[PDB]
């Protein structure tokens, strides 16, 4: 809670999973993923399977980005994760899904 | 079934496209919705 | 020539310095390093991981997008061709020879 | 400037390290960033 970052009114939630298969069972967010795609995606709006837009130059272990509210620019290979953090456009939470890297 | 644009056989939802109903995979059909 | 959706692009150069004129290869190649390198992700001058047992005249490997396991002296060129993980192009840089 | 880890004087980009900002060469700074991944 105290270590979590915010961008404006938007809270950045970094949730870590063992693997992408674990996210299939994660209600209520699994419904927004498209689990057939390669490389992490973000959603341009709220709709089922909406997370299809390809994040540009992603860091290791990033699995996807879900904005819980509003809409934004929807383009493949244009926005880095850092740009996306400025693109909430009224979303109150930006959920960023990470794969655990065993140290 | 295969996506008329990207040719995948795996998608969580077949979507309508300019060629016909359910002819696009989920991603391609969302891209199509975007471009008119 | 193609692994999945990723194109395998072999490019042969007059010398390693010629890569300095090439966009965008020049912003990912680390010219201070000995031996051919590959990138595990997109970052500034990210081609730093040593390719294992590299063929003669190989100068480097650049994956245009996405991420992959990044270790020194672990993956051969042939292993790396299977490790695009979403990259649309794998550029393989070669020094020409006259034989 | 010199790399705290490999002592090199020659790099295209000076990168963050344990000893401070701009304290590692480009290669060492990328290895370091890889090491800190959790
Ligand atoms: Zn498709
Ligand atoms: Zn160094």
């Amino acid at each position: 809670a105290p270590h979590e970052e915010r961008v404006g009114d938007m809270r950045i939630v970094n949730i870590t999973f063992s693997d992408i298969n674990s996210i299939k069972n994660f209600q209520p967010f699994s419904q927004y993923f498209d689990f057939t795609l390669t490389g992490p995606r973000y959603n341009g709006n709220i709709a089922q399977f909406a997370m299809i837009w390809k994040i540009k130059n992603p860091p290791h272990n990033l699995l996807g980005v879900f904005f819980d509210n509003n809409t934004r620019d929807d383009e493949d290979d244009k926005y880095t994760l850092e740009e996306l953090k400025q693109m909430g456009n009224g979303a109150k939470n930006m959920y960023i899904f990470w794969q655990y890297e065993q140290k | 079934r295969r996506c008329a644009n990207c040719d995948t056989t795996s998608t969580p939802l077949w979507r309508n496209g300019p060629r016909g109903p359910k002819s696009l995979c989920n991603a391609c059909g969302i891209r199509f919705k975007k471009e008119e």
